[PDB]
């Protein structure tokens, strides 16, 4: 229609406005999925040998046999539209596989360091005396712990297996 | 350092300055002046392109009342949430994390700015880290004792308690221990001998 | 309209002549005298960004 | 997202100055004329920390520091005429 | 083809604004969760529930 742009621009200036809002809202989008993920500067590593006191954590560790270099949980999330007339959808700044990585290193900090590694410089500490020092916030005393260390980490384990089966169960 | 303020006063005057040149635009008009459209036209046709023109204005002014009213209720919920931060921090020390700046809040300090409000907070880092060689309890020679407040740590000849804040080696007395059970339950145990005054 | 003309796998009954996609719009055509499956695919274009 | 003409890939990490989209950030950095570069972003360090069963971190010194915070409180007033928008004379 | 464009723009700004209060509370939502998590993940915390 080479005739039909002549009176487009005579009603006035409004592809400026739309595609303003537009380009605003996408970047809206990337500034709140990065200021959920993108909160620390260092990207921390899991250890080789994972004897963390007696706790598994085979169900949120990446897996490094896959490509896709994300944990079991991960997986069954996952698991679960052409230009019609100018519509194009504009592909996020951060990938899956960089997001994946985000949450891997959040979670070895946090494995490794208790509640240091997000106010300071990273300190080890071993997981059962970090389980110790978070049973006094609410009143329990550590001889508790040191006694039903088993027990403790029986029953999470049981708790993270039966996780995944809920959700594989719940389908909504 | 000021953009977030510049944003709101920039997208302001970008809405009045589209909102006055609306006005220059022929809503399926011969023309924009009105006295000339009614000493041109018939009164009989003048009645046509009115009609439009006052349309078109209306759109564009409850699109203009819309934009400011979605603007408002992001503005109100933001004045909102700086005036929470403003009652948690500056009266009264609060004790959530990453809250009150990155580290350990101890002060706050308010300040004044056009349309906006600047906090100064100030934080706690630790630093000079050292590694040491650290054990659940010690065993004594009929019982086992467990730290109250701090942490046993050893140099690699002797025992020492810190705090998990500062390094402040202290003898290792029945001050600051207490006995809970014997040693033949807790994973780790060491023996070592206390001091009783 | 205006398109590319390609050739596509499919098998139309012999009494239709147009054809529709989801959206509501032309995507198949045939052949008026020659009686083969033409498949049409829009113009190229897209966006510029500096 | 689509052809990038006018710049070359560098196989290098840096930071992310002028998104383009899917990781891809651009840069205008001398490759020894300057001229704009095409790189893949970096998450930041390796910061590996090892873990034992009797190892422990306690710090020896503190250091102050003093943070800002920018947060708008309100906007500007607006008022328009109904009659005098709309009608002239 | 004037009744047709004016149709046509009243539709799409309709479908801006109703972008934009979905993305009102998209935004509300992510603040919300980031929130959530700096409180969550990076220590512990006493609030209940």
């Amino acid at each position: 229609s080479t005739e039909c742009s002549n009176l487009l621009l005579q009603y006035g200036s409004f592809c400026t406005q739309l595609k303003r809002a537009l380009t605003g809202i996408a970047v809206e989008q990337d500034k709140n999925t990065q200021e959920v993920f993108a909160q620390v500067k260092q990207i921390y590593k899991t250890p080789p040998i994972k004897y963390f006191g007696g706790f598994n954590f085979s169900q949120i560790l990446p897996d490094p046999s896959k490509p896709s270099k994300r944990s079991f949980i991960e997986d069954l999330l996952f698991n679960k539209a052409q230009k019609f007339k100018g519509l194009t959808v504009l592909p996020p700044l951060l990938t899956d596989e960089m997001i994946a990585q985000y949450t891997s290193a959040l979670l070895a900090g946090t494995i490794t360091s208790g509640w240091t590694f997000g106010a300071g410089a990273a300190l080890q500490i071993p997981f059962a005396m970090q389980m110790a020092y978070r049973f006094n916030g609410i009143g329990v005393t550590q001889n508790v712990l040191y006694e039903n260390q088993k027990l403790i980490a029986n029953q999470f384990n049981s708790a993270i297996g039966k996780i995944q089966d809920s959700l594989s169960s719940t389908a909504s | 350092a000021l953009g977030k303020l510049q944003d709101v006063v920039n997208h302001n005057a970008q809405a009045l300055n589209t909102l006055v040149k609306q006005l220059s635009s022929k809503f399926g008009a011969i023309s924009s002046v009105l006295n000339d459209i009614f000493s041109r036209l018939d009164p009989p046709e003048a009645e046509v392109q009115i009609d439009r023109l006052i349309t078109g204005r209306l759109q564009s002014l409850q699109t203009y009342v819309t934009q400011q009213l979605i603007r408002a209720a992001e503005i109100r919920a933001s004045a909102n949430l700086a005036a929470t931060k403003m009652s948690e921090c500056v009266l009264g020390q609060s004790k959530r994390v990453d809250f009150c700046g990155k580290g350990y809040h101890l002060m706050s300090f308010p300040q004044s700015a056009p349309h906006g409000v600047v906090f100064l907070h100030v934080t706690y880092v630790p630093a000079q880290e050292k590694n040491f060689t650290t054990a659940p309890a010690i065993c004594h020679d009929g019982k086992a004792h467990f730290p109250r407040e701090g942490v046993f740590v050893s140099n690699g000849t002797h025992w020492f308690v810190t705090q998990r804040n500062f390094y402040e080696p202290q003898i290792i007395t029945t001050d600051n221990t207490f006995v809970s059970g014997n040693c033949d339950v807790v994973i780790g145990i060491v023996n070592n001998t206390v001091y009783d005054p | 309209g205006t398109g590319v003309l390609t050739e596509s796998n499919k098998k139309f009954l012999p009494f239709q002549q147009f054809g529709r996609d989801i959206a509501d719009t032309t995507d198949a055509v045939r052949d008026p005298q020659t009686l083969e499956i033409l498949d049409i695919t829009p113009c190229s274009f897209g966006g510029v960004s500096v | 997202a689509g052809c990038l003409i006018g710049a070359e890939y560098v196989n290098n990490s840096y930071e992310c100055d002028i998104p383009i989209g899917a990781g891809i950030c651009a840069s205008y950095q001398t490759q020894t004329s300057q001229s704009i570069i095409a790189y893949t972003m970096s998450l930041g360090a390796e910061n590996s920390v090892a873990y034992s069963n009797n190892s422990i971190a306690i710090p020896t010194n503190f250091t102050i520091s003093v943070t800002t915070e920018i947060l708008p409180v309100s906007m500007t007033k607006t008022s328009v005429d109904c009659t005098m928008y709309i009608c002239g004379d």
